[PDB]
């Protein structure tokens, strides 16, 4: 026994690392990477078996060995010689949503909580929801990556089931509103700021289709664009 | 996906000069740096291998300066080669961390992994630099070999009797356990959810939070249990680091004799 | 990173699916503290027949040891409290056998305290599968709990059964459990040479590796709504796209948002699964791991 047990354990570990596990990591990844050779170095089990998630609420199915690709297009030219190099931004990349500002075309639908509909709703609409500790962001002047005050927090958009401040609706001086993600703003006792996006190009945040409901795609566009202020807002070194 | 992400990165050091991927690997100035320190240490260990006469891993072991050497000297064969391999350890780790910082700065992602790694490096640097210098001699450090380090552990442990009695070490053990329980549980919940009962639709976060309320009367946050992870693991390792730097410097006796402090009066 | 502002609403509830028993303490909120980190809402709990079975038996176990503890300090609490850490309750231990009929102090005391220990834990396992199937989720936490149960079963029931002596089990007491553990090393020729204990340390270490990574990666990608995990599993966006690239471009590969939880559970379960086999062999087949070792 004993040596037999550890020997067979090593067998099982091998049989649990690649097989089943690295296998399951391929499920929704590049299912084989091209723009070069489709594996190029050693072989995995060429992707795992199909599996399909049944979606609730609306309904749907997702056959998770995901044979998708993007043509939503990538405004990204080449630096050529190393087949494997930087891809040059051909056009204002924050607008283009390339690199640190990439979005993904997740469904254009809001994420519905457990019962149904809209996890993130603004606090105007939130069924008896309001601030339990810490300074209330509302009415605080959002600043810049500079002195320059970009707008005013007019509302907090709240994730109802988890009870949390996801976004801050900011009525930019224009009368137009857009959503700064909480995890990208430092709420202070007198300013409040996304010292992560210029001021200069706050305006370009992807606008909301229905002013009370965020959609996964919309959401992903806002978070992605905001992130690119770090690096691309040439202050932010 | 990915292609979209291969933008002319936010490289800390190396400007445009080192912004490129060999295969998957991002390289970056700190990537070549991680390679340079790795090679310098692999060659160097192979030299202490050939010099002790074995090319077998259960046997090759690199040892510190003997307790007379204080804090410096040592000929390569008699401590020196540990020292310079330690240099390449601290140099290769710190370079890999900073390689993570550059991969974050490119990626629009924010710093938490580097920072969490910094804690692993600290546990290491406590044993290899701080407690040694603190105690005045590199010989209190540990042998770089697959089996001789465990046995180093049995000696320093048993020098103060049963090391279970080291209080910060008790805490350390406690977090490691809670952290492991927590990992099992966290992984298990997102999987009982993402793959529901056989022939049923996916469960919402709400179902998870409900299961933990029904099971233990609370459910921490979904972003919360991921903050809790970083906390349990980095604290486990912090308390581990403190219990060792404490040991050789303020508690020289058999650890069980600490607890008598509570026992008296009667 | 902790909450900036905290936002409350009405008491949340969700399903529970079986009989509404899930009401005990429908309130709690701990804004003061918990909300800065995790969720402010304490409660409700589902106390059902099994719940009650476990809590009754858990308190019974605890209190059995409790009254047996008091005896050792007579009655005086000033004393009891200093010697709380040093008190114990050894098996029979009084060393001889699994002979059942043994005195309260020499057997009985431990056997009756261990009878409850057994039932609190076992009912709880049952409970965790029920609450799993009720909400339509099924077994996963209960799959993982059984390895914790394996190591627990090994050290108190199964190995003593195999060595014909209840004296083989871990004694109830805070410092006793630290010393049984030390002596176990010793009489088996230093547990570092036991290839399963070295593998359990690989997984225990591995688990604080993996959570320190998993965790930190969601907290770096919370920015893109990363923490939502299940939605990214049912619909990938930048958060699961970006986390993948971080690890791929760092160490050469990465893991799908659902799949890293398949890494996570397995790394944790193999700490007690491995360990349990480890101690099941120690002493029953291998008495000195050094020697076993030297045959390698
Ligand atoms: C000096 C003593 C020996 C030694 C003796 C032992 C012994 C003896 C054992 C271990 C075991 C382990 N040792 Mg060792 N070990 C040594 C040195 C080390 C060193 C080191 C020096 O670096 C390390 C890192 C370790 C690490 C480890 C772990 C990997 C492993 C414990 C698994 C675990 O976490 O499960 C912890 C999980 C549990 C204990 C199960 C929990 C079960 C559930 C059901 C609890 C329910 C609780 C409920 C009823 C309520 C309780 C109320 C209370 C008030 C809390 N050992 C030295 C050399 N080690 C264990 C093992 O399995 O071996 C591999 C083991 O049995
Ligand atoms: C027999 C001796 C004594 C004893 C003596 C000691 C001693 C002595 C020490 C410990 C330490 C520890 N002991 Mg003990 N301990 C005993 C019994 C136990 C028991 C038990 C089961 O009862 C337990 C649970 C523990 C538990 C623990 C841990 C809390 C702690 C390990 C710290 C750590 O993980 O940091 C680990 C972190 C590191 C070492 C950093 C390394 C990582 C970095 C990132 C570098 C690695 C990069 C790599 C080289 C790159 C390779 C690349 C390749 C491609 C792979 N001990 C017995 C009683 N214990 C240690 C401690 O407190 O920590 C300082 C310690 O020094
Ligand atoms: C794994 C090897 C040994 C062992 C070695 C150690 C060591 C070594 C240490 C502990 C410590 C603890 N052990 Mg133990 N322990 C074992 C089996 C058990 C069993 C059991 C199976 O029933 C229980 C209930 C406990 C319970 C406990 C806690 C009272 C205490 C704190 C850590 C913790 O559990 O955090 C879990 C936290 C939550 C669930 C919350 N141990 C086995 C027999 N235990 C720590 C302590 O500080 O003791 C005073 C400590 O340092
Ligand atoms: C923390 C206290 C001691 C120590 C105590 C122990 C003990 C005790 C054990 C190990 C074990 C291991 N240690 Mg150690 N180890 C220390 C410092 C180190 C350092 C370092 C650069 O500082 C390294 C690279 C290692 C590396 C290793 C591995 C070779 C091995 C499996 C670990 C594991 O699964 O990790 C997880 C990493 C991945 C999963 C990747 N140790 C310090 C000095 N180490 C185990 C072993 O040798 O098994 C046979 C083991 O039992
Ligand atoms: C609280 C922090 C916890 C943690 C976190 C953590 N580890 C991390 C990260 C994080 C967040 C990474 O980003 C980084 C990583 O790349 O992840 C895979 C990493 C990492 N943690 C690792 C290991 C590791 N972490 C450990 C611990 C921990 N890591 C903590 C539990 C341990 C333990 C338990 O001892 C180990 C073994 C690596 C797998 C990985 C990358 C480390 C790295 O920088 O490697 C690149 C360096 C080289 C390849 C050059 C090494 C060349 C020479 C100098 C040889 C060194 C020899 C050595 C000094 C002696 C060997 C002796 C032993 C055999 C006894
Ligand atoms: C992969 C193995 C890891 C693991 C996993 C694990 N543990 C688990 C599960 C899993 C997967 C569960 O599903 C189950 C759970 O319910 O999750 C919380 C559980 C669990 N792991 C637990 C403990 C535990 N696990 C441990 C370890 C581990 N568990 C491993 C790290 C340890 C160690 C030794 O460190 C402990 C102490 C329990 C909390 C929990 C359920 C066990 C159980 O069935 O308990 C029933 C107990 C009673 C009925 C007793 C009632 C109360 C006591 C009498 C007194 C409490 C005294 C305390 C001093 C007071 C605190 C008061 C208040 C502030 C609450
Ligand atoms: C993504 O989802 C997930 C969540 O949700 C967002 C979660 O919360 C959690 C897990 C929640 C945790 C709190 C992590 C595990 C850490 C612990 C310290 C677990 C122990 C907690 C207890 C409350 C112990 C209680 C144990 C017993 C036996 C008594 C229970 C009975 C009562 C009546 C308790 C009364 C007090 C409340 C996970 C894993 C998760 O993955
Ligand atoms: C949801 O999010 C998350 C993910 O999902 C996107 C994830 O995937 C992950 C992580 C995923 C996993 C699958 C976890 C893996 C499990 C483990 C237990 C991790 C430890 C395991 C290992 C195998 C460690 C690997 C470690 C190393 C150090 C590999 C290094 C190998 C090399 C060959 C190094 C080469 C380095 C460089 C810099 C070479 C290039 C440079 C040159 C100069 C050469 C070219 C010349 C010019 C996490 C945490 C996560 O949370
Ligand atoms: C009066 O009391 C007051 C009110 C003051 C409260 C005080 C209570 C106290 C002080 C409780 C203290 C508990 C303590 C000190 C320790 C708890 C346990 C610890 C630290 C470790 C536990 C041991 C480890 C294991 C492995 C135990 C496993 C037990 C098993 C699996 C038991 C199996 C079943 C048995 C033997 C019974 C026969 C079998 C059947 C089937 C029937
Ligand atoms: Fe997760």
């Amino acid at each position: 026994l004993a040596s037999l047990a550890i020997y067979s354990f090593w067998i099982f570990l091998a049989g649990l690392i690649y097989y089943l596990q690295t296998e399951n990591m391929r499920e929704g990844y590049p299912l084989e990477n091209e723009d070069g050779t489709p594996a190029a170095n050693q072989g995995p089990f060429p992707l795992p078996k199909p599996k399909t998630f049944i979606l609730p609420h609306g309904r749907g199915t997702l056959t998770v060995p995901g044979p998708e690709s993007e043509d939503r297009p990538i405004a990204l030219a080449r630096t050529a010689v190393s087949e494997g190099f930087p891809h040059a931004p051909t056009g204002d990349p924050m607008k283009d949503g390339v690199g640190p500002a990439s979005w993904v075309a997740r469904r254009d639908l809001p994420e519905l909580d457990g019962h149904g509909h809209n996890k993130i709703k603004p606090m105007k609409a939130a069924a008896g929801f309001h601030v339990s500790a810490g300074k209330n962001p509302i009415g605080l002047p959002v600043r810049g990556c500079d002195l320059e005050i970009a707008g005013k927090v007019v509302d907090i958009w709240v994730d109802i089931p988890e009870q949390m401040a996801r976004f801050l609706e900011v009525e930019l001086k224009d009368g137009s509103t857009r959503l700064l993600p909480m995890q990208m703003v430092k709420v202070q006792s007198n300013r409040v700021h996304v010292n992560a996006l210029s001021s200069d190009l706050f305006a370009g945040i992807p606008t909301i289709k229905s002013p009370t409901e965020v959609t996964l795609l919309e959401e992903d566009k806002i978070c992605g664009y905001v992130a690119g202020g770090l690096m691309y807002a040439a202050p932010k070194r | 996906f990915e292609r979209k992400y291969r933008v002319p990165g936010g490289t800390l050091v190396g400007g445009n000069l080192f912004d490129f991927w060999v295969g998957p690997f991002y390289v970056g100035f700190f990537g070549v740096a991680t390679f340079f320190f790795a090679a310098l240490g692999i060659i160097l260990i192979a030299w202490s291998a050939v010099l002790q006469g074995t090319w077998n891993p259960q046997l090759i072991s690199v040892y510190p300066p003997a307790l007379e050497y204080g804090l410096g000297g040592a000929p390569l064969a008699k401590g020196g080669l540990w020292q310079i391999i330690t240099i390449c350890a601290t140099g290769a780790f710190v370079s890999w961390a900073l390689r993570e910082v550059e991969i974050c700065r490119k990626l629009g992602i924010g710093y938490h992994i580097p920072f969490a790694f910094a804690f692993a490096i600290l546990a290491y640097l406590t044993l290899v630099l701080f407690r040694p210098v603190m105690m005045g001699a590199w010989g209190y450090a540990f042998p770089y070999g697959i089996w001789t380090h465990l046995d180093w552990v049995s000696n320093t442990g048993y020098t103060y009797g049963n090391f279970h009695y080291n209080p910060a070490h008790m805490i350390a053990i406690s977090f490691f356990f809670t952290n492991a329980l927590a990992l099992a549980l966290h992984g298990a919940l997102v999987l009982s959810a993402a793959n529901p009962e056989k022939g049923k639709e996916m469960r919402t976060p709400d179902h998870e939070d409900t299961f933990f309320r029904d099971l233990v009367g609370y459910s921490i946050g979904t972003l919360g249990i991921h903050r809790l992870g970083l906390l349990l693991s980095l604290s486990a390792v912090f308390f581990s680091a403190l219990c060792m730097i404490i040991t050789g410097t303020i508690w020289f006796d058999q650890w069980v004799d600490w607890w008598q402090w509570w026992v008296k009066l009667p | 990173i902790f909450s900036q502002v905290q936002v409350r609403g009405p008491a949340d509830l969700g399903m529970t699916e079986d009989v509404n028993l899930a009401n005990r303490s429908g309130v709690g909120p701990f804004s003061t503290l918990l909300g800065w980190f995790g969720n402010a809402q304490l409660g409700p709990i589902y106390l059902g027949s099994l719940g009650v079975l476990s809590l009754f038996s858990g308190l019974m176990w605890f209190f059995t040891i409790g009254i047996w503890f008091w005896y050792q300090a007579g009655w005086n609490p000033a004393v009891f409290l200093r010697d709380l850490f040093f008190f114990s309750l050894e098996p029979p231990a009084p060393e001889y056998g699994l002979s059942f009929a043994a005195p309260l102090k020499e057997g009985g005391l431990w056997l009756i305290a261990s009878f409850f220990m057994f039932v609190a834990v076992w009912s709880w396992w049952g409970r965790t599968y029920l609450r799993a199937q009720a909400l339509g989720m099924g077994k996963h936490t209960a799959w993982a709990f059984l390895s914790a149960i394996w190591l627990w079963m090994v050290l108190g029931f199964i190995r003593p059964i195999l060595m014909g002596s209840w004296s083989e089990a871990v004694p109830y007491g805070i410092f006793s459990h630290l010393d049984w553990t030390n002596n176990f090393s010793l009489v088996h020729g230093n547990l570092f040479y036991n290839p399963f204990h070295g593998l359990s340390i690989a997984f225990l270490y591995g688990s604080a590796l993996l959570f320190a990574m998993h965790g930190a990666t969601i907290l770096a990608v919370s920015r893109f709504g990363g923490e939502r995990e299940l939605e990214q599993i049912a619909d990938r966006g930048t958060a699961a796209e970006r986390a993948a690239l971080f690890w791929r471009w760092t160490m050469g590969f990465n893991a799908t948002m659902e799949g890293i939880h398949r890494w996570a559970i397995w790394m944790a379960v193999l700490v007690t699964l491995t360990g349990g086999i480890g101690i099941l062999l120690s002493g029953t087949v291998v008495d000195n791991w050094y020697v076993w070792g030297q045959n390698h």
